[PDB]
């Protein structure tokens, strides 16, 4: 996983952590996703155990508990592609996408 | 001015004089040669713009284009890139792929 940023189709488990400057998004065992510092939460504090957020390929955050149930979505979805939500420093969590342009050093030229 | 983070640049941010962008066994470097180029395996990257300014730089708009100007603000590389209007960010990610995303489509906000 990156330091600061998720990816469509990645996962920020329990205990997982995005991180920049003092601002720190922990997916906690309670199930409640709080950016510190950030003075933001999604307030789902005991609504799971074993808890996952993950983002779909409609730019939508999703927390899910440890048996596959939904507990909370950002609601907003724009068209389907890629997509990377990432902690700002200024400290907010900020969703862009579709991607756009890429850079690939793995081919020629 | 927003403040710098190494794997990320936002819109509005510049860099130049060989400013970069750095993660794991990768590097995009805004050379003071007026060549971009992303550095590490396997083969890399560049703009392929070696001399053909002074003193360039990189930025990224308001509708995902990334430029590379000279001093007098002549265009010497576009990404060719342009879309909706908003905020963007180039992500040098960790696989060492660059990748420009956008726009915001949600934040979270103060409570």
């Amino acid at each position: 996983l990156g330091t600061n940023y998720l990816l469509s189709g990645q996962t920020l488990e329990t205990e997982g952590h995005l991180k920049n400057g003092d601002f720190d998004l922990v997916m906690q065992d309670d199930c409640n996703l709080v950016l510190y510092n950030g003075n933001w939460q999604s307030n789902t504090a005991n609504k799971g155990r074993d808890c996952k957020l993950t983002l779909t390929d409609y730019g939508e955050l999703v927390i899910n508990n440890g048996d596959g149930s939904t507990v909370w979505r950002s609601k907003a979805q724009s068209v389907k592609g890629d997509y990377a939500a990432v902690d700002h420093p200024e400290g907010r969590l900020v969703v862009f996408g579709p991607s756009v342009f890429k850079i690939d050093p793995w081919v020629p030229g | 001015n927003i403040p710098f983070t190494n794997n990320l640049l936002f819109s509005g941010q510049v860099l130049y004089g060989d400013g970069r962008l750095t993660a794991k066994n990768h590097q995009l470097v805004m050379q003071g040669d007026c060549n971009l180029v992303l550095y590490g395996g396997k083969y890399g990257w560049q703009s392929n713009t070696h001399g053909n300014g002074e003193h360039c730089f990189l930025r990224l708009n308001h509708k995902g284009e990334l430029i590379i100007k000279d001093d007098d603000f002549k265009t010497i590389w576009s990404s060719s890139s342009s879309s909706k209007q908003g905020d963007y960010v180039l992500i040098l990610r960790d696989d060492g792929f660059a990748v420009i995303y956008g726009p915001a489509i949600w934040e979270t906000s103060p409570q």
